[PDB]
């Protein structure tokens, strides 16, 4: 079989994002 | 194939069961006298009762006595510690010489100690912080306690913490889903690495991918483990290793010597005492070698006259080279081998006798044999009368160059052009001496 | 006891002296030299007095005479809680502390200061503890049933002994020692149930101890100056500990001493080959012993009319006159043959050695002839002959096998004499070639 | 048809080897002459055990310092874990020199005397000394009067845990010295500029190196935590010790906030950004493998501690296309190091002491261990380093139509006068 | 770079028997000392012996600092060549054995191997999630190529490399795994929404084929004393090149030197050898000659190359008088090359090699007149007067340079000989041994 | 508590007399009520020297308070 | 520790030659592509008699550097 990933928590902290079109930025 | 370098053919004293040598053993030839008294003296080391005994390894240039303290070495074993040292290594700009000298005798002590270690293992499957009511009161810290979740392999516990492991857990970055490892002796924790149960294809950062550990978790295990006395005091004279702040600072700043008090060495011995009084440590004593004992002034051998009447200080052997010869540091006292009178009286003075010409031809023969050289007879008698003619050092580190000559002439055996070659090129201390006497612009 | 190996003083007891201070012949392990043992214990009895301060004695002789085992002596007759401090010349000389300060160090290390302290301790085994956590844990109430071999008791635990309680896991059947006022335990031990181990206490808990504190003058000093904690005690940087908080503890420990909360135990420093100072730690030497918190120093020496380190001239036992003036002057005296014999008896039966009598006289000869540390080196190393040849006994061949196998001083200073071009000279002239 | 590989020694096997030689003694060579005919015979046995693996004489735990600590052992829903090390050294202080000394009280001076001595003759003091204070302030560039005479009384780390100023007057002298200029340009600046590539070459030489995954070398010896001082009698030391050992500003100083705990002060208790306390101010240790002094023990290692053990795992390497089978002989305790070997790292279809007949039927299993008729195996792979070649002939009695004879033989030691004899 | 005094060596200038050429490889005359160097060389480039000390000898300018540097040149790439003189050893914060050890330390190599995977595509999108005070720091990337596409979680140290050199989506980066390099070759969309913040205008690239990872192995070079630094304290890699490692101890080293030999025995690490150059040996002290006598023979120990042009002479440290001003025992384990000064025709090669390398152009009698300068007073004289030579003629607006130009070079800058004879027809002039002068003219 | 008004210094001696049975066993120790006034008030010199101050003003490493 | 010795007195450290070297190295790289410009200056060593021997023997090695 395959293996799961790891579980990734991203619970309160912020998130900057990058897209092929448009840039973002979630703060709190 | 294997790199050697120097007295490398030395592989002990090469005695007997009754205490005598025979000729060509051991990698030795001749000194029987000087073999059997060095025998006699590792047999006392091995009875592990006497403290502060001295012997001297007296003689000439170029006679063994440094390969006799080799030789020593190898008869003892590595669970002996054997503590190797020249006498201009004492002056430190750090700290005083008789500090480093008190340190290398607490270095040449030996001890083997079986430790309890309790630990806490498993994979990291949950990780909650609990805040406190006040974060910005002042007094405490932003969290208040920390619930954990490991699982071993085949057991899970629910670990529940103080802010000073989490604090370390924290330092040590771990994540959901790795594999750590809390010793809860110190609290320090290592980070083993991911869980492979998970995917382990996709990081970026090189980690090393551990299955889960067996057994339970809060397990207990023996380990044996081999430290000095020196190790001690310097870890209890710099404290690392604690989860306080004066540990964690401890390990940022600059590492340096210092004095260390005879009440921490004290408080070491009474803790030592009470760990073989337990049964877990035994004491192994050791040695120490200083080579080259002219180097050391009158102060050192003035504070090892007092250093060797404590009831823990090892039994240390030394060499000298001098004749009669005015020590260093003072003005008009002229003493056998560059050492006082004073520290002769506790020193058990070892001869070492010069070689014959048949004894270099073997010593020769072994170095050549031990390089992986073959030489014919010819060119070996050759190198044995020029041995005997300028120096045995200057016979032995000659084959390397013969060696160099042989394979760029496309063979393997060494030919007497070759030495004689080797003679032209590489000249002698005698040959350069009349040649600097007889040169104008100072050769 | 502590680690403690056989060393060259191991025999020695303290002075074989009686009521009368007069010296037995043969007591507590020393032998000879009655005269110097009879003013050693003057001076230890100078010492017990405690009213005579810095006052400076110097023993002076031939080398391997006992000056070293007098005060060795007098270190293990004056006993413990009494301060004793032993230092080599070569000592004050640091690349981090000034000569005089170092001095300054080794002489308040050697004045103790006696406090005697009470405290109630809790000392039982523990039958079982019981703790119920809450129903999120904001209050934590639990009992705790200890007993001893003569009482049981049941107590109610706050909200502090539970948190040092569950800090070091204290289970059924653990003896633990818990202190009221500071909230520290410490496990003693496991009690004798057979599932470390250590005898249950005794009875009536809640008692009442005295411990006698002995706290040198030189920890108070680092103490009170308030740049250097505790750990320059061990760590041993104290960084030239100034005047001023030296003579605020001078006033302060007066002013115990005069309230009766403490009381001034004095002690001896004995300082090894004091003729390796140089001039100005004399100087200090001569003017630090006038102070009233000042030790009895005991300063031993072999050299004679040498040159002062500091200085071109010559003087006395190395030492300038105004501090010989400063001094009284013990003189030690050489061992005849049947002192050399008897010292030789007893450091062979410390090591454990069983010799023959024969085998004595001739390691008493070779004492006689050459220095008794000769001899003392050579009864170990015949006994290791000796085992080398599956005999219990040391006999004469293995006395002689010594002499063979390991030199002397003289036949080592003739076989350099007789072959001084192999060795290496004071211009480095050596002749390494054997031949032509 | 005929192989017989040799194998050297190696550090770990060398110093087992060297200890019990010099620790057992009794005539080395007779030792041999008693491996040779063949207490001795325990003698014989441990140094065989020496020869095949360290691991066989004694387990590799974890490598650790030592700790110098006593703390909470146990002698044998949640256990919660309390941090307790303490140095076993315990200094004793009476209480007399604490509460007459340290501590303020009635018939002491030490408040009274510290406050003249740091407040009321300080010299930054403003209420008696401004001209000295409005001075500085010209030179330094200080926008408050009071920061010379807050920052002579405060403790130095905790003055380097509160810098955190960017306001300063222009018309001051203090300077932008050229060196300061070159920082304040590499503090954010990428690659392919001219300025700040000639000042980052500590982090290309951190990069070119592949010096982030370097293994750690050395560890110390004893770890231990500083010296326990034990006051009888008074909870004030207990309390003024817990204090400067765990002080909460720089415990969390050199720590972090979990982000859950961040996001639930800030946003929820809305606390502002700047009223977090400084985290974050432990050094970056080089890598990962320099974080904690325990070292844990590579799998990977534990081939190459025995030379026989690496000799056999490249010749499977190698052998791996081919189906052979493993003798292991006379020695015990060998098959479960083996069996953790190829079920830890490499694993193996195998089997290990009916079933012998059922991988007889089938051909794509190795067999690999078995201890000390079976023709259907292609090939045996052995010692023949044993004394009684009757035990041979009994292992190969066993025995596809091909033999491929392997004999394992480690040098320097009594295997090879084995061999010889 | 700039031009120096040894530039002119590129190599050693043997053939495959260690035979000399006349003139070969920037080296004119000295055939058996070169032959001799050679032979060391070679005993170098074999490795497996250790520990041997080679001491060259002969007068001034004569070429043992030449001989040295053409050992150095021909001692290939990725093999250390400490090259300190004598009075480096002395410091404030190291000891004598300490900077000695750390000396031998440096001189002694560690190559090695790694394993290495090669990431490169184009970046679909970049999720970074920081803390609130921006301490934690941990994110996911999504890489591509124009075969498949692959997700990567990325940790603490990727992502601050990220930060700087800023990836914008669409950038061809390519990531090293081991030793974390972020590279942008180049962007590959050109989007037409562009911010007017960001001033970047990196290239154009073709969008990357293949598979996306890419498994190499890779080799470097560390000497003993950079990895005792480095585990010696926390912040080790600063302290290699501010040079605070003060007093390693003797722990780090037993441990380091076990290391390397298990690290060895894995075929992980190979340790290659080095040669150690001290120039101008005599103004070492005595207990640093013992400390070397009993160093050389250690089993990590280099080959020490040791270079003086002194004859009998006071040992320092000591009140007597020794050959090469080195005691006898230090010249017993050490075999002693010999140098010989040169003829005319040596000379003229040597200036003609040194004015065909510093681009001066000379003609014949101007040659032979610097032969005869050479010849007569030094050859570092002449080799001095071809710059200011050349510097004169460039002044006299003409290409060559003439008998003239080096005649008014020799007439205005002096040598050795004649500063001293002016000095000694005007003793009054300049202040004497004991401090007395006239600086009034009558 | 301990509370001198000039300086400002607080002393914690401990927990009063009269709260010790509230648990039959806890770390406070308790220390009986002061038989005095509260506030006393009594006047002392101080004798310092120049150098005193001068190291009191002048050190590399602040916190001499503390 | 980078704060703390901010703050503290910047000791002068023994430099090794190590950074020296990649200073040099990376300085002749961007000397490579044009967009630096070395540039030597005298050094003014005054009364040189007053130099030790040691000097001289590091002066003779730093003269034959590049
Ligand atoms: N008895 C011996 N047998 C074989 N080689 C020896 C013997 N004695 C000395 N040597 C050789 O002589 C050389 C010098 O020996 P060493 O003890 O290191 O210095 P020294 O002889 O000056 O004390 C070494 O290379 C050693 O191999
Ligand atoms: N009276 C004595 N009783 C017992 N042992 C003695 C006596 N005198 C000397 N010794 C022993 O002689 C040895 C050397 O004497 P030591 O005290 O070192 O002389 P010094 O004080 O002159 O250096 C020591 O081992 C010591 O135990
Ligand atoms: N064989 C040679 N090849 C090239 N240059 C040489 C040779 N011999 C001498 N030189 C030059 O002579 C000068 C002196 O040589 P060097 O060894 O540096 O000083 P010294 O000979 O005084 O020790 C150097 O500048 C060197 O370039």
């Amino acid at each position: 079989f395959v293996k799961p990933r790891r579980p990734y928590n991203s619970e309160g902290m912020t998130r900057i994002l990058r897209r092929y079109e448009e840039d973002l930025f979630c703060t709190f | 194939v294997t790199r050697t370098a120097a007295h490398t053919h030395i592989k002990g004293l090469g005695l007997d069961e009754s205490g005598v040598a025979k000729r060509v053993e051991g990698g030795f030839v001749g000194q029987i006298e000087a073999r059997e008294a060095c025998g006699v003296i590792v047999d006392l080391i091995k009875a592990k009762k006497m403290s502060g005994r001295a012997i001297l390894l007296a003689g000439g240039p170029s006679t063994g006595k440094t390969a006799l303290a080799l030789a020593i070495s190898q008869e003892l074993g590595p669970k002996v510690p054997f503590c190797p040292l020249v006498g201009s290594e004492l002056y430190s700009v750090e700290v005083k010489k008789t500090e480093t000298l008190m340190e290398n005798f607490r270095r040449a002590i030996g001890l083997r100690i079986k430790e309890t270690k309790e630990v806490y293992e498993g994979e990291v499957t949950e990780l909650t912080p609990e805040d406190a009511e006040n974060p910005l009161g002042g007094y405490g810290k932003t969290i208040s306690h920390v619930i954990v979740g490991l699982k071993s392999a085949k057991g899970t516990k629910t670990l529940r913490l103080d802010p000073t492991i989490y604090e370390s857990i924290q330092r040590e970055k771990v994540s959901i889903g790795d594999v750590i490892y809390i010793e809860a002796n110190t609290g320090a924790v290592k980070r083993v690495g991911r869980s492979d149960a998970y995917a382990t294809e996709f990081d970026l950062e090189t980690e090393e991918y551990v299955p889960l550990p067996k057994g339970e978790v809060h397990k207990k295990k023996e380990i044996v483990q081999d430290v000095t006395l020196h190790d001690l005091d310097v870890a209890n004279a710099r404290p690392q290793g604690g989860q306080d702040v004066i540990s964690m600072m401890g390990q940022l700043l600059k590492p340096k010597k210092t004095e260390i008090t005879e009440k921490l060495r004290q408080e070491v011995n009474k803790v030592v005492a009470k760990y073989i009084d337990q049964g877990v440590a035994e004491l192994i004593p050791g040695v120490l070698f200083i080579d080259e004992v002219n180097m050391l002034d009158i102060e050192i051998f003035t504070y090892l006259n007092k250093a060797l009447e404590s009831n823990i200080a090892p039994v240390v052997v030394l060499a000298s080279n001098r004749g009669m010869t005015t020590v260093r540091g003072t003005e008009d006292v002229i003493s056998p081998h560059g050492v006082p009178p004073d520290l002769i009286d506790r020193l058990l003075i070892v001869r070492t006798l010069p070689y014959d010409k048949d004894e270099i031809r073997t010593i020769i023969e072994r170095r050549a044999t031990v390089e992986r050289l073959q030489v014919e007879s010819s060119a070996l008698d050759l190198l044995a009368t020029m041995g005997t003619e300028t120096s045995l050092r200057y016979a032995l580190q000659l084959l390397a160059p013969c060696g160099i000559l042989a394979q760029t002439s496309n063979r393997k055996e060494i030919v007497v052009n070759d030495v004689n070659e080797a003679k032209l090129l590489f000249l002698d201390a005698k040959r350069s001496t009349k040649i600097l006497e007889t040169s104008a612009n100072y050769l | 006891k502590s680690l403690s190996l056989i060393a060259a003083h191991s025999h020695i007891t303290g002075l074989g002296l009686d009521e009368n201070l007069q010296p037995r012949p043969t007591s507590e392990g020393m032998v000879g030299q009655l005269q110097a043992r009879r003013a050693a214990g003057v001076i230890l009895k100078m010492v017990q007095n405690g009213t005579i301060a810095g006052r400076a004695v110097l023993v002076a002789g031939p080398p391997s005479t006992g000056k070293t085992a007098l005060a060795m002596g007098v270190s293990q007759s004056l006993g413990k809680d009494v301060p004793f401090t032993a230092i080599a010349g070569s000592e004050i000389f640091s690349l981090e502390l000034s000569k005089t300060e170092a001095l300054t160090q080794a002489f308040r290390k050697s004045i103790g200061i006696k406090i005697k302290e009470e405290t109630e301790l809790i000392e039982g085994e523990v039958v079982e503890i019981q703790i119920d956590r809450s129903i999120t844990g904001g209050h934590k109430q639990g009992k705790l049933t200890i007993k001893t071999t003569d009482m049981e008791t049941i107590y109610e635990l706050g909200n502090k002994m539970i948190d040092g309680l569950t800090k070091e896991k204290v289970l059924a059947g653990d003896v633990i020692s818990i202190d009221k006022a500071s909230g520290k335990i410490t496990k003693l031990g496991r009690s004798f149930a057979r599932s470390r181990f250590v005898q249950c206490p005794e009875g009536e808990l809640q008692k009442r101890k005295t411990v006698v504190h002995t706290v040198s003058l030189h920890e108070i000093d680092v103490i009170n100056s308030r740049t250097q904690g505790f750990l320059a005690l061990f760590t041993g940087d104290t960084g030239e500990i100034r005047s001023e908080v030296r003579d605020q503890i001078n006033t302060k420990v007066a002013e115990w001493k005069e309230e009766g909360k403490a009381e001034i135990v004095p002690g001896v420093l004995f300082i090894d080959e004091v003729h390796m100072l140089d001039i100005e730690c004399f100087s200090f030497i001569n003017r630090a012993l006038e102070d009233e918190f000042a030790p009895i120093v005991m300063m031993a020496t072999n050299r004679g009319v040498s040159k002062t380190r500091g200085t071109n001239y010559k003087s006395p036992h190395g030492l300038p006159l105004d501090l010989l003036d400063r001094s009284i002057i013990i003189t030690t005296k050489s061992y005849n043959e049947q002192e050399i014999k008897t010292i030789l008896s007893i450091r062979a039966q410390e090591e454990e050695v069983e010799l023959s009598s024969d085998a004595l006289d001739l390691l008493t000869k070779t004492g006689v002839e050459t220095s008794l540390r000769y001899s003392s080196n050579l009864i170990s190393v015949a006994q290791q002959i000796a085992m080398k040849r599956k005999n219990n006994t040391v006999e004469v061949e293995d006395v002689k096998r010594a002499y063979l196998l390991f030199l002397d001083s003289a036949r080592s200073v003739k076989y350099v004499q007789e072959n001084e071009s192999q060795y290496i000279d004071d211009q480095g002239n050596v002749q390494i070639s054997i031949a032509k | 048809i005929e192989i017989d590989v040799l194998c050297d020694l190696t550090q770990r096997q060398a110093k087992l080897y060297q200890v019990l030689k010099s620790q057992i003694s009794t005539n080395y060579d007779a030792i041999e002459n008693a491996a040779t005919n063949d207490n001795l015979i325990n003698a014989v046995m441990q140094f065989r055990k020496v020869c095949n693996h360290p691991d066989l004489f004694e387990r590799a735990d974890v490598d650790s310092p030592f700790s110098f600590t006593t703390f909470g052992k146990t002698t044998s829903k949640f256990t919660d874990l309390i941090y307790s090390s303490r140095n076993p050294i315990k200094y004793s202080l009476p209480r007399l020199i604490y509460e007459d000394l340290i501590l303020p009280n009635y018939n002491n001076d030490v408040d009274i005397a510290n406050k003249l001595k740091n407040v009321k003759f300080n010299i930054f003091n403003p209420s008696t000394n401004y001209e000295l204070c409005l001075f500085l302030s010209k030179l330094t560039g200080e926008p408050s009067l009071n920061e010379f005479f807050r920052v002579s009384t405060t403790p130095l780390l905790k003055r380097v845990i509160e810098r955190t100023n960017g306001p300063k007057n222009t018309d001051s002298l203090s300077f932008k010295t050229i060196t300061q200029e070159l920082l304040e340009v590499t503090r954010n600046a990428p690659s392919e500029g001219v300025m700040a590539s000639l000042l980052n070459v500590e982090k290309h030489a951190y990069e070119r190196e592949y010096l982030n995954c370097i293994q750690r070398g050395y560890h110390p010896n004893v770890s231990a935590p500083p010296v326990t001082i034990e006051v009888l009698g008074s909870s004030h030391v207990t309390n003024s010790i817990n204090n400067e050992l765990f002080d909460p500003l720089i415990s969390q100083a050199l720590s972090d906030i979990p982000a859950i705990t961040q996001y639930n002060m800030h946003v929820k208790k809305g606390i502002p950004v700047e009223d977090f306390p400084k985290t974050g101010l432990f050094p970056e240790p080089l890598n990962k493998n320099f974080s904690s002094n325990i070292s844990m023990p590579s799998m990977d290692r534990f081939i190459t501690e025995s030379a026989k053990l690496r000799k056999l795992d490249e010749l499977l390497v190698k052998l791996k296309s081919e189906g052979h089978r493993v003798l292991i002989y006379f020695q015990m305790t060998k098959m479960m190091d083996l069996m953790e070997e190829y079920l830890t790292y490499r694993q193996y279809n195998h089997i290990r002491l009916d079933l012998v007949h059922d991988w007889q039927t089938n051909p794509e299993i190795f067999v690999f261990l078995l201890s000390t008729n079976l023709t259907a195996a292609d090939t045996v792979i052995f010692y023949d380093s044993d004394w009684n070649p009757t035990i041979d002939s009994q292992a190969m009695d066993r025995a596809t139509r091909q033999v491929t004879v392997y004999r394992l033989l480690v040098r320097g030691t009594i295997e090879e006068r084995m061999r010889d004899r």
